[PDB]
């Protein structure tokens, strides 16, 4: 199985909906089993599973049916685009275990399942949650660096103009000369308060989750 | 350049007797290239000395004991006893060669193999080698 | 007691080293007890202490050094201060707990303390560790954003100097129009590999602490 | 049981070196089985003793002479001189091995093969026999 | 599981060595798990355990490997059956003692990391003290039976050297046994040495029969 | 005064048997005008407390309204108590968490005298110092003595044996002892004497037989 | 032989300023004989190099810096900054020496002493001594 | 304030070498105070200027003859010649010192030494005196 963890890392995070709460997570599925990582912005849960249990519990909660593994896993695969595919979702918190129940209808015919979660190992939170985040920070910094230098280059062209003249056209459209500090200070006053919106990680997932994808495989 | 080959039993198809060629330079430890083919298709991979000493340190065996076991595991230089067992997923490349002995299954190594685009050429290759080999071997 | 935890959330992160193992952490000290949060990237540790244990344990590494409680933390805090912002360090770990080894001097004399930390609380690895970082990341995205819009504006200006004013430039300071996607890509290919490089947590501290607190206090 | 193998330069593919294996019981004329391979796919055909005497007549050579010509043609026992070339059409299956010498196309021995079901199995078979072989000839 | 403790008490103590430090301990092993008891003569350490964790940490480190736990416990059962032989190292942090055992086992490496907590007091009782106390008093009683025995022989030659009217060759003429003077001469000349802890060696060598006999008692 | 100073001695102090309502603990105690050192136990767990003047004065004034007084005085008072070895004495003890509380009440000029003793569990190091090491040592030493008795006994044996193979006989036909056997003594003792002897009980057969040796092994 | 002395203030009796004599051989480190007195009775003790180096380890200092402390302390060569306090219990013939400065109250040493039978005898001893000196210090 | 110290051999105890401290003001003869110890116990007495003029008339020498006399016999400034024998009895408290300078005896000295109580505080007072003195004199 094991390599699922691999794939898990490669997979990005996203946003979901529930009655008491609403969580983030990433997941990977093969015809062998699954790997799962959820979190409510305070604590992190995780579960890996093989055939045996898939089958057993599968039959348990589904008095109705009786399928094989493969299909099964594949069907959870059909959690269509994070939001919004069209499937009902419920969540319960008890013990060091997050129970996560699910209802869907493959061919106008209801299906019932539930996830047994424990609290995620520290090391794991370090692989999926911490290190990659920090990396994102540093990198982003560098990006801002190259953008600053580009800004000042442009500034050196338009300043190769300004002294020897030319006069422009739509007088106003010229932007102020670039200062690197007098920007970081009016950014960490005007724009920083909301720039770091924890909220519910929903802001993170887009831009930031993509850059994350960029990060993990590294 | 040098070479030696052996027959194995993939624990995915214990009926189809697959085959394994291994080619190197001086000592097997000087890096080596490996090949596994069933007759129709053909897979290949590269394991440098770096990862020989690397896996040798990972297991905690000396570089010379690990090289011994890899001269009894991938050169059919296995004694009358040891029960090695190899494993390959033709879907996931990762060919891991495990050892098995006395109720305990362990392992011994694992590598990433590619899929050559011309199995045929490689086959005619090995074959020719064998030809010249028995010609020159009945010449001795 | 409470206050301790409080102050801790303020104190940023820095670099160390002992027996070569290099750890990072945050610490808060006032009379009455300290707040400690260590980490070796891939496991978090934590220890909160009041007067009682200072007194008890402190005379067990020094079976004769009978001292006032609130004086210990005076010294400790004082050396940690010159190091981050005369000593000897070591570190060991087993099972669930990290044992930190403070083998220093005071003045001419020897002093010996042992930190008994245990895997840091989940909610702490939440408040101290992640939420803040995610914030840094979203905010940085904001910075690359505004730097992007400004780059495009300067672009409109130089392209009003180089088309409408019908003038020319020395061609040595002639920059290419800014393409944020071509940028992001070329950078995530050429510069991405190691910009993020965590290292020993060192590239992190020196570079992004200002922001760490720019978000962790907010 | 008896056998022997060699290499021939197919005329449709002068770059790809094809391979030829012929098996029989006692004397080659007793009737034989022929198999041609390019490495991936395989071809298999029979040649009965009555078509041996038959073709030996069509040509008009004695059964002892013609037999010499195929023991020099299809068993890599070719005198340093005689220059045989072989041709097959994976479309027609008609395989004619012809003899070439003094700027004239001579010809000789023809027959029809067929693309088999298990090229993989065939190849594994050959490689196995060659293993057993070289082994036998270092043991000798 | 519970039986591990019974057999554990049923076992005498022995000596060891690992990177200069030299611990003492007792242990018990059946196919379920084990029960262990290690100490350096100041604080005692203790770890009881089953199959789950022997397979878990029997994993971490030794990755490649995969086996039934009942094989592990058997392996080490052979290692430590006759260390009482590959090598050892000992780490000390927190309340805990981490015991690193390194060995081969037919080729491939293999080693374990005993996670030791600080022994339960009640245990320190069951195994350590009570038994020891018993040993002491027993030894005393031996000293008394030996006292009366000695005085009895004294009675025999005090009937040979007066009432029989005979004399000796005086080469084997021994002294009238005084229990008290013997106690002082021993507690001045022989006591400073007879009660030597040192490393716990003079114990496992001279008293494992008394101890074993008293803890089954 | 480096407190511990106490401890020390404490050691060159020996145990001794008590009695209470539900239990009958053992312990050892040391008292100077500075403070005190205390080590109790019931044969299952070990308890300990060392106290400085201050707390003595405080807690002491708490429990005792009737009177009040100086630090030193108090401590003096406590050392007044032998252990029969016959006078007043009222004892009790109750266990909470792992820090048992010992209740005392006695005369002292018709103004009785109460106390709240505060015993925690004894750190390992200590239960090794007072308890383990000295005990094991005892074991060893006693072994040795049994040895010297084996050799002395065999000496007497050689004397009577050069007496009975060379011309001497008994007057009282009954003082004829047995040659000697160490192995047989150890066995007959280990089936006929061991099951008694080695009896824990109430720590009583201990402080009444092996005290001198304990101390001799705690001072050395 | 060698001799030096000092005036202290045991903390059991700040009224009765007691007195302290140290006598060694070559260097204090060689081991030393110490004696402390009040006027009426006299107390004596030995501290061989054995326990000097012993304690010097116990305190994880250079076996030197230690003895330097037993020079500012037990030879009144004290730097005017460090403050030391001695203590003795006449009922507990143990003399323990606490080095002090900015309580806390760190530490430094402590060994059992005793009482000689002729406190007088000794007294007269040292009186003689110092007579001899200041005398051979007004001749010098 | 002035003073000096030294040892002597009592005839009652030629075993124990007793000790003497004599303090004055300016000159010996302005009057003085005296102290005699054994190590353990300590004795002391007064001596006016009057009783010294009287001892000088009771002997028959000048005030200045007798003076040089105690200048030497006592303050350890005796001669090579000058052989003194000192005498105390603690059943007496009376102290009298017998000068001697040929066969045999003469005397000279004799006044009431009463016995201090705190040998101790004396012994320490002395010793401090020698401390500050020996230091002052290596200075």
């Amino acid at each position: 199985m094991e390599e699922l963890e691999q794939g898990l890392l490669m997979q990005p995070w996203a946003w979901l909906q529930l009655a008491e709460n609403s969580l983030l997570a990433k997941v990977f599925i093969t015809k062998q089993g699954y790997a799962l990582l959820v979190s409510d912005l305070q604590q992190v849960w995780h579960e890996q599973v093989d055939t045996s249990v898939v089958s057993q519990r599968a039959k348990e909660l589904n008095k109705r049916l009786t399928a094989p593994p493969a299909a099964f896993l594949c069907h959870l695969d059909n959690l269509l685009r994070p939001l919004l595919k069209d499937a009902t979702f419920s969540c319960d918190c008890v013990a060091d275990a997050l129970i996560l129940r699910v209802r869907s209808e493959l061919s106008g015919l209801p299906f019932y399942w539930n996830f047994h979660c424990m609290l995620a190992s520290p090391s794991l939170v370090s692989q999926h949650l911490i290190r990659p985040l920090m990396g994102m920070s540093l990198a982003l910094q560098c990006q801002v660096r190259e953008l600053a230098t580009l800004l000042h280059m442009k500034d050196l062209e338009i300043q190769d103009y300004q002294e020897s003249g030319a006069t422009l056209i739509r007088d106003r459209l010229k932007t102020e000369p670039f200062e690197e500090n007098s920007f970081l200070e009016q950014f960490m006053i005007e724009k920083l308060p909301e720039a770091c919106s924890i909220g519910d990680g929903k802001p993170f997932v887009m831009n930031l989750q993509d850059l994350y994808m960029a990060v993990t495989t590294q | 350049m040098e070479r030696k080959i052996s027959r194995i039993h993939l624990v995915s198809e214990p009926s189809i007797t697959h085959f394994l060629q291994v080619s190197w330079e001086k000592t097997l430890e000087s890096g080596f290239v490996i090949t596994l083919t069933d007759g129709h298709s053909a897979w290949t991979g590269t394991v440098s000395e770096s990862e020989i000493s690397q896996e040798a340190d990972d297991m905690a065996m000396e570089k010379g004991k690990y090289v011994g076991e890899l001269r009894k595991a991938l050169l059919s230089g296995a004694g009358p006893a040891d029960v090695y067992t190899f494993n390959f997923s033709k879907e996931s490349c990762y060919f891991f060669f495990e050892k098995n002995l006395k109720d305990v299954s362990f392992r011994l190594g694992s590598f990433n193999l590619e899929k050559v685009e011309n199995p045929a050429e490689v086959i005619r290759e090995l074959i020719c080698y064998c030809l010249d080999t028995i010609a020159e071997n009945q010449a001795k």
